[PDB]
């Protein structure tokens, strides 16, 4: 089998999510197997990103509905070319 | 090999300290546009406790 | 084993020529029944239903598993006795039954597909598995190219069986894609519950299930079976049916699907009843084959189905080898031959059977009624069997199905007995050539197990409880 | 004139044979052959008496097998 | 995975509503196939993961033996007829 | 640069849909291999666009080198009858046609969800309006691409496989032989 | 020669004493017994045996005849390998503790004692890496029961065979 | 019984024999000799049989 | 844009070019008789496709697993120290495997074509 | 003898490879800014490379070996920003 090989023969990105998973349901019965609910949900998460994206459109939503200025430390967007300039 | 190896723990040590530090910006670039509404910044979108650097930014 | 005969068979086929072919295969025969009788032992392996995961985890092997291997290895023995064997020593039947010279290895291949979807623990085993067999399966039916019907179904088996093959792999990726994973042995009672896996699923057990032919998908492959010369349709129309079966009975990932009630409750309509304006002998046993098929689709909705799937399956390809052998047999007795590929094609030509041979219409009935399943023929104890268990898990409605259907199919079966001990105007007084003694004592051992295999079912039972609990 | 003699009557004869009126098929044979062979009784010699086996290199970081020791030293 | 996804079932409409030659049936098939192992790529990437790439090799070899023995068939198929008809299966 | 080059992936898609559409419209089956080979440099194009192009240089090497190449020698040597597309033969599928397409399209987006809700299902589908976040770190000491570990998982992990693809590779030669030459 | 993995302990596969889960093909054929030669030659005899006896039931060519000598030499390969086979499985199910494993399980405290004496790991030093030697034990661990199938055989030095 | 066990299979043996002479439109007693044969096969096949269902039920039992 | 996406480019548009240079300083003046295929000077019938020989079928379809085979040692060449001693019993299997179908078409002679016209052997016998 | 007409053109095909072959060594090292080329880089070395123009402010392969970085290098990291993969 190749569960758990990444591209480069390493973990693939959500191996660590996969493994404690894993040995909960180890650890566990199949009565008892429903406590292993939130390390599945977390796997599942990493997998595809779905609560992060409902919290990524909760904040953009906000955002784009605000005229007031924001004031914190900003991302900048640099060429390429410009990576160290200045 | 074994002088990469001797580099490793270097590098990602100056990569561990990135990605705290943006880590934490962007939280708090977060809140600040969450001010003023009823939703938590701070909770993480996992049920462990563990960090968990963001994937998935808005387009800038 | 398997995998050296199929090496040493293309070197020593490929020295040997044509003549050689039936000689090659009597070998192989042989060789297949010592592999049987000298590692049967192998059984104590898995003594209290100890599970084994081999090759990686790619491959399982328990009782179930064990057992179906060496169903597989017994069918194999028989069909090959077919080809090794002359029926008769005069020179039509040189003409028409003669072995292909790769015939046998396309064989040894198509088995070795059975037997590795069978053991498949990863869904890349799974894959592989069944694009070996089915393209073993397209060459075995497109091998006789002198015939215009079997070149044709070969090229509709082709483009059926590669679009079932699509859906098969278009399954299984949405399952990796959603899972990461492609075992289902990631699968747990809490991610069933998380996660909504029955399209998923459901498309692979249909992808798979199409491919042996069950409703609405079923008149491709029954043109395929009647299509075929009668040598190679014996084989073809049995052996992917056991393998995937077998499959997706130990898998269990059906259960109490609403949409596979729904297509076994067609399938069991649509057998029963389009078996019954059939004339043609082949179409009215690839009907059989449809409804026995749903039979067997029922037990896809339950857990613990082994023992009364296991019982089916063995009684069925019994009965099954029984019936195709006996329509060969007739084929000596009758006024006037088709084609060199399907000597025989209409019920109606066993008119008159008993005045010919009395013994061989004995043994017709009581094949036929071990189909309709009467007691205490292996027939009646598959059909309580599966009984027990539908009942068991409350599909009550599915059961009354079963019945009405049984009843139904029986007409279509009793119209081969029927004309077969109607009065025919000129009967056989002598001849000279008497059937060959081995095709002959394969067939009366199939006709005896089938009447007499009761005797033993609960020394059976026994047995299954301590190699299966 | 020259026919295959058959290589279960004779093997040495048939051997030869293929050699003079075979001989791309016989020499493609004995070159494919003497790897594995040549594998399975020279591999052992050469590790006895020309040299053994490299040692394995590194693959990832070589993580000790320890619990973390206290130490000192280029502190905040 | 939306190439993919079209490629698929646009050859699957292809095949199917195929009222005009043989040979898009099979152009149908192998393009239906690549549509497959696209979709399956692209979760490779996004997990990070050789299992989808150990999997594309092996569909692409599967194919490629498929076309083969399905040219074969056709071969042996014409061998009797001589031709192939817009019907020719 | 930066329109045309943020939507090569579109352009792929569309492109795509185009080929496909020309494959099946073709008059002459000759040009329709021609343009399935356009749809393979098409895949070629997306999985570059995606970091395989060692995939890329194998799909060209294997799927046009080789099968592009057995479809037009066959192509070649037999005689094809066909029909060209036209109202009289094919505007009476249109209805199946649009319901089908629908149908499964819809259906082929829906399958990755895990939402219980239908809608909320097929909604995700188009829900990627976000940028992931690529990061360095410095943990892969050796030059391992994904051709060596295909090797590395294709030849220990998973030898069982590639031996039964030897197997069927070896029905790839024994069968067309076996039905394309008559013996004695 | 240190395990990567955890495995099970002196697991119970049949009525007997584990002895080696994964057993080395030379200790498996090593440990033979007399009975399992018997068979092999039961084999060898069987294969051609049954060539000419399903002849005589049933001639292919209407008059008897013995089969010629190439189909004798086939089958006495064959026969071989189907006998080698078979004594394989049942020295394997000895190492398991599936049959009757008394003999066995003495003289691999024997073998192992003396090793020991001598300093060697007791299953031997390999070429491979430990990561190649466990991927390695789970290709071969079990094969045996694929012996209808394929023949796979343990010829890797690991530590994975279940003991203590 | 064990004994009774090999009676039953060796008539099981003797049945086969029988219908595969009629099959053949040949007189019971043709070949008397495949009488003993047949019946000594299935008789081996009984003999397994009875031995593994001991087996199964010494094991059923030992585990008590 | 490096050197290898300009160079892919550029390579067309030369090609291109010189088709153009052809199209407008070359006359072009068709007729009837300059538009027949040349046959030696002659012409012939159409034809029914002539029947071919079955190993120019069988030499393009084998040429796939042939090839599939030499492209699946990619992965090998690619890994073979990381896999080292099992990778190459492994590997070793493989090609024997293949190597037995090899060995199948060489005896069957499947790209062999026959001269079907033989010189005869027979032997001239008078009845006296 | 040695026919000298019949090595004209093979000597202008070696000359023009030679010359060829000359004028690209040369553009490579000017590019480069003095060294010869980099070849066969791996991930490892991508990133490194990336690292030295955060460093040496963007000035390509120009190396510097002083202990401590600049304060500019605390604040041009880069995370890269890849568009969904559709
Ligand atoms: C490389 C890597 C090494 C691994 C592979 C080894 C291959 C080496 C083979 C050497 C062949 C050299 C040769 O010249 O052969 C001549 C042969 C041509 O002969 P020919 O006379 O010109 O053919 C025309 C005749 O008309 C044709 O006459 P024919 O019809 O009589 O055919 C002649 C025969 C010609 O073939 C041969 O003669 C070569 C066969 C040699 C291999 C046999 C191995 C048998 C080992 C088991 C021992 C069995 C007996 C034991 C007795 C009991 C001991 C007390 O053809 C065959 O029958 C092919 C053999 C098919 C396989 C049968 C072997 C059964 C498998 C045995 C498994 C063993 C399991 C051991 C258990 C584990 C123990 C640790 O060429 C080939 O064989 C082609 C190569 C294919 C080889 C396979
Ligand atoms: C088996 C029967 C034939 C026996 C031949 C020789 C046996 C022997 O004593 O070898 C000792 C030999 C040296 O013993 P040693 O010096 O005491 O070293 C002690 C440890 O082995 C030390 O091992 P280590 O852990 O320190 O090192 C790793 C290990 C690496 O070992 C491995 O990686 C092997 C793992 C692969 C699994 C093989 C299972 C067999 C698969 C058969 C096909 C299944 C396909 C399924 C299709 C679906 O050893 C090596 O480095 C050897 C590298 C390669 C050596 C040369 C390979 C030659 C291959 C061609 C042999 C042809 C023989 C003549 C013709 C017969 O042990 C070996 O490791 C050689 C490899 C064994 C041959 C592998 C394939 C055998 C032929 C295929 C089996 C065909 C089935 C026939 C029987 C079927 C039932 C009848
Ligand atoms: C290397 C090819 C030469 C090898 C054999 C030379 C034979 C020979 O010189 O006597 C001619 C002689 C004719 O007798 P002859 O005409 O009465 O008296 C000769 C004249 O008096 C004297 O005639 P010659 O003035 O031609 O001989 C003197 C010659 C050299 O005298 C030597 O033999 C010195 C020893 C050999 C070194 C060759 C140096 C020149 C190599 C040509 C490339 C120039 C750069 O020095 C030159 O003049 C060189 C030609 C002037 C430059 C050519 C223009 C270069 C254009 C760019 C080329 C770049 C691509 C290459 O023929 C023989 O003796 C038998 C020749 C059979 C040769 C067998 C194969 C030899 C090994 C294979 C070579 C494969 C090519
Ligand atoms: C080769 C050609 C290649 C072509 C490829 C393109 C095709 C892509 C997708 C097609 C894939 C193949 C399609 C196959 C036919 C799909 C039919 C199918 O799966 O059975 C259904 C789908 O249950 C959906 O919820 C799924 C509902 C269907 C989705 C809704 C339809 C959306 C269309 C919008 C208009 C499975 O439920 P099921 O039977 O277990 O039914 C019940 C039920 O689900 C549960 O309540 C019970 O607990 C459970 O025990 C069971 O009894
Ligand atoms: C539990 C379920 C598992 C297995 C149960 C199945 C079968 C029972 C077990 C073993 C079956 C083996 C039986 C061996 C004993 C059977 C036996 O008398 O010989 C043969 C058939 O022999 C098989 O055709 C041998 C074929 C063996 C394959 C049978 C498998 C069915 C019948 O004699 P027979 O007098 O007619 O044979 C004579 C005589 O041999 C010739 O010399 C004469 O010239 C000729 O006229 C011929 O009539
Ligand atoms: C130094 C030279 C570079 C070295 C080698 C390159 C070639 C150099 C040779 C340059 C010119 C000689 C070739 C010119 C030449 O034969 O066309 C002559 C006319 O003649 C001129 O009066 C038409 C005016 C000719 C225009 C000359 C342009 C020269 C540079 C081309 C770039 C014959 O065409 P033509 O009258 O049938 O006119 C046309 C023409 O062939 C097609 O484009 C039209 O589509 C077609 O309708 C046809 O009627
Ligand atoms: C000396 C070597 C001869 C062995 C060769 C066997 C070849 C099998 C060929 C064809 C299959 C026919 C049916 C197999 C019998 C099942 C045995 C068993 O009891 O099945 C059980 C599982 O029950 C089941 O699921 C239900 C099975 C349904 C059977 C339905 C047919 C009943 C009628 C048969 C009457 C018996 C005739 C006896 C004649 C005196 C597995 O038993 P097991 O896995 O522990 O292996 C047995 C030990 N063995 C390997 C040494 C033999
Ligand atoms: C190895 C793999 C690479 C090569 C694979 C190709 C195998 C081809 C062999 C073959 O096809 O055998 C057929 C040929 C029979 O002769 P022929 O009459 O031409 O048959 C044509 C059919 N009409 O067979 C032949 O006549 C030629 C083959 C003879 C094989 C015997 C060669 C034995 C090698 C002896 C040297 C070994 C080297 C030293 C070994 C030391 C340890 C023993
Ligand atoms: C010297 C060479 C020639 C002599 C060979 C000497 C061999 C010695 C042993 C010979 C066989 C003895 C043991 C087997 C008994 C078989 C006897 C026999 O021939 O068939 C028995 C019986 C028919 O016997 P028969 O009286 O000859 O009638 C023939 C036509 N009326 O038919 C039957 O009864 C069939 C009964 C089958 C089912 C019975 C099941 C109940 C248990």
């Amino acid at each position: 089998t190749a569960a758990g090989i990444s591209l480069t023969g390493g973990r693939n990105r959500c191996f660590s999510e996969w493994q404690s998973f894993m040995h909960c349901t180890a650890k566990t019965d199949a009565k008892s197997r429903a406590q292993c609910l939130p390390n599945f949900e977390d796997y599942m998460e990493c997998l595809h990103h779905t609560k992060e994206k409902a919290r990524l459109r909760e904040i953009e939503s906000v955002l784009k509905q605000k005229k007031e200025g924001l004031e914190a430390p900003p991302v900048k967007v640099i060429p390429v070319k410009a990576i160290g300039l200045v | 090999l074994w002088a990469r190896i001797y580099l490793m723990p270097l590098l990602q040590a100056e990569e561990d300290r990135q990605t705290v530090r943006r880590s934490i910006a962007q939280l708090e670039r977060e809140k600040e546009i969450m001010k003023g509404t009823g939703f938590d910044v701070d909770k993480s979108v996992y049920n462990d406790g563990k960090f968990h650097a963001p994937a998935l930014m808005i387009p800038p | 084993m398997l995998i050296l005969a199929i090496i040493s068979l293309i070197t020593f086929v490929s020295m040997s020529k044509l003549s050689d072919n039936r000689a090659i295969i009597r070998l192989i025969n042989i060789y297949l029944i010592l592999v049987l009788v000298l590692d049967s032992f192998l059984y104590l392996l898995f003594l209290n239903n100890q599970t084994y995961t081999v090759m990686g985890e790619l491959l399982i092997f328990n009782s179930f598993t064990f057992y179906i291997d060496m169903l597989i290895y017994f069918i194999m023995i028989v069909i090959s006795s077919l080809y090794g064997y002359n029926l008769y020593n005069n020179n039509l039947y040189k003409t028409l039954f003669e072995p292909k010279k790769e015939l046998i290895i396309l064989f040894l291949i198509n088995i070795l597909g059975a037997l590795l979807i069978v053991h498949s623990n990863d869904f890349i085993t799974l894959f592989v598995a069944i694009e070996l067999q089915s393209y073993s399966i397209y060459l075995i039916t497109a091998i006789y190219n002198s015939s215009y019907k079997a070149s044709k179904a070969s090229m509709l088996y082709f483009f059926m069986g590669g679009i079932l093959s699509i859906l098969i792999a278009y399954s299984i990726n949405t399952y990796y894609s959603v899972l990461n994973s492609y075992t289902l042995h990631s699968l747990d009672s809490l991610i069933i519950n998380t996660l909504d896996l029955n399209l998923i699923l459901i498309a692979l057990s249909l992808g798979l299930l199409f491919k042996i032919g069950i409703a609405p998908l079923h008149k491709w492959l029954i043109s395929i079976y009647e299509n075929t010369p009668i040598l190679i349709t014996i084989y073809i129309s049995l052996i992917p049916k056991i393998s995937i079966l077998s499959y997706l009975v130990l898998s269990n990932i059906s259960i109490n699907s609403l949409v596979i009630s729904i297509l076994a409750i067609l399938t069991l309509l649509v057998g029963s009843v389009g078996g019954l304006l059939q004339i043609k002998i082949k179409r009215l046993l690839a009907f059989s084959g449809l409804t026995n098929a749903g039979y067997m689709m029922l037990l896809l909705l339950l857990n613990n189905n082994e023992f009364s799937y296991l019982y089916y399956i063995t009684q069925y390809s019994i009965s099954h080898l029984a019936i195709f052998m006996i329509i060969i047999f007739s084929i000596y007795y009758i006024n006037y031959i088709n084609n060199q590929y399907n000597p025989i094609i209409y019920v109606n030509q066993l008119k008159g059977l008993i005045h010919d041979n009395a013994y061989l219409v004995l043994s017709m009935a009581i094949v036929v009624f071990s189909f309709i399943g009467i007691p205490p023929l292996l027939g009646f104890f598959g059909k309580l069997n599966i009984l027990m268990s539908i009942l068991n898990n409350g599909y009550y409605f599915i059961s009354i199905v079963l019945i009405v259907a049984s009843l139904i199919s029986a007409l279509y079966y009793l119209y081969l007995l029927n004309v077969s001990i109607q009065d025919k105007n000129n009967i056989l007084i002598n001849s000279n050539e008497t059937v060959s003694s081995v095709l002959s004592y394969i067939l009366s051992s199939l006709i005896i197990l089938i009447t007499f295999g009761f005797i033993y079912n609960s020394l059976i039972i026994d047995i299954f409880n301590v190699y299966f609990n | 004139i020259n026919a295959n003699p058959g290589f279960w009557n004779g093997p040495f004869r048939y051997l030869r044979w293929s050699a003079h009126n075979r001989p791309h098929l016989f020499f493609a044979f004995a070159i494919g052959i003497a790897g594995p062979v040549a594998a399975l009784t020279l591999t052992p010699l050469r590790r006895k008496y020309l040299y053994p086996d490299h040692s394995p290199l590194p693959q990832s970081y070589p993580l000790p097998q320890r619990a973390r020791e206290q130490l000192t030293g280029f502190d905040d | 995975m939306f190439i993919g996804t079209i490629i698929l079932v646009l050859s699957f409409l292809g095949f199917v509503f195929n009222r005009r030659n043989i040979i898009l049936a099979f152009i149908c098939l192998e393009t239906m196939l690549l549509g497959i192992n696209l979709i399956l790529l692209r979760n490779s990437v996004l997990f990070d993961d050789i299992s989808g790439s150990l999997f594309a090799i092996v569909i692409i070899i599967l194919a490629g033996v498929e076309s083969a023995i399905g040219l074969s068939l056709l071969v042996s198929y014409y061998r009797l007829r001589g031709v192939i008809n817009s019907y020719g299966i | 640069m930066m329109y045309l080059t943020y939507y090569f992936i579109e352009i792929t898609i569309f492109l795509a849909i185009l080929c496909t559409i020309f494959i099946i419209s073709a008059k002459n089956p000759m040009v329709s291999i021609l343009y399935m080979i356009a749809l393979f440099v098409i895949a070629a194009m997306y999985l570059y666009l995606i970091g395989l192009g060692i995939f890329s240089l194998l799909y060209i090497m294997i799927y046009i080198g080789a099968i592009a190449v057995l479809f037009l020698f066959i192509i070649t040597l037999l005689d094809i009858n066909s029909t060209e597309l036209s109202v009289k033969s094919n505007i009476r599928d249109l209805p199946l046609v649009l319901i089908s397409l629908i149908v499964l399209t819809i259906s082929g987006l829906m399958i990755y969800s895990n939402d219980s809700i239908l809608i909320n299902k097929l909604l995700e589908a188009f829900g990627n309006d976000y940028n992931t976040i690529i990061t360095q770190d410095w943990f892969n000491i050796e030059n391992t691409t994904l051709l060596t570990t295909i090797g590395n998982v294709l030849l220990t992990n998973n030898a069982f496989i590639l031996l039964v693809l030897a197997i069927v590779l070896l029905l790839g030669i024994i069968g067309p032989i076996s039905i394309t030459m008559k013996h004695k | 020669s240190t395990p990567l993995v955890k495995t099970s302990v002196n697991y119970s596969y049949g009525d007997y004493p584990l002895i080696d889960a994964d057993p080395h093909f030379k200790r498996v054929v090593g440990y033979m017994r007399p009975s399992d030669y018997g068979v092999i030659g039961l084999a060898t005899a069987a294969l051609p045996a049954g060539i000419c006896f399903a002849e005589w039931l049933d001639p292919v060519k209407g008059k008897f005849a013995r089969p010629s000598v190439k189909f004798l030499r086939v089958a006495t390969m064959l026969g071989f390998a189907v006998g080698f086979g078979a004594a394989y499985a049942r020295s394997s199910l000895r190492f398991f503790g599936v049959t009757e494993n008394a003999r066995e399980y003495k003289k691999d405290e024997a073998q192992m004692a003396a090793r020991k004496a001598a300093g060697l790991e007791p299953y031997g030093t390999s070429s491979l890496t430990p990561e190649l030697q466990e991927i390695a034990a789970k290709n071969s661990a079990h094969s045996i029961a694929g012996l209808f199938i394929f023949p796979w055989f343990n010829f890797v030095n690991h530590p994975y065979h279940g003991r203590e | 019984a064990l004994f009774t066990s090999l009676v039953g299979a060796s008539g099981l043996g003797f049945a086969t024999k029988f219908l595969s002479n009629k099959i053949r439109l040949k007189p019971a007693g043709y070949y008397p000799l495949g009488y003993v044969f047949s019946g000594v096969a299935w008789a081996g096949l009984g003999l397994v049989l009875h031995n593994v269902h001991q087996h199964s039920l010494e094991v059923l039992e030992k585990k008590k | 844009m490096n050197t290898f996406i300009i160079f892919i480019i550029l390579i067309p548009i030369v090609g291109f070019a010189l088709l153009a240079v052809n199209i407008l300083l070359a006359v072009y003046k068709p007729y009837n008789e300059k538009l027949g295929a040349f046959e030696c000077g002659l012409t012939s019938f159409n034809q029914t496709r002539l029947a071919f020989n079955a190993a120019f079928i069988l030499v393009a379809i084998l040429f796939l697993p042939f090839d599939l085979e030499i492209s699946t040692l990619l992965p090998y060449v690619m890994s073979i120290y990381l896999v080292s001693n099992y990778g190459f019993t492994i590997v070793l299997l493989f090609l024997l495997i293949l190597i037995i179908g090899f060995v199948y078409e060489i005896n069957t002679n499947a790209l062999k074509i026959n001269k079907h016209n033989k010189p005869n052997t027979d032997s001239l016998i008078y009845k006296l | 003898a040695i026919p000298f007409e019949a090595l004209l053109p093979y000597g202008i095909i070696f000359g023009l490879l030679t010359a060829g072959g000359g004028a690209m060594q040369v553009l490579h090292v000017y590019r480069n800014g003095g060294v010869r080329d980099r070849f066969a880089i791996d991930q490892w070395d991508s990133q490194m490379m990336e690292r030295d123009l955060r460093l040496n402010g963007g000035q390509g392969r120009k190396q510097v070996d002083q202990a401590t970085a600049p304060e500019a290098f605390k604040h041009n990291h880069v995370w890269k920003s890849e568009r969904p993969l559709i």
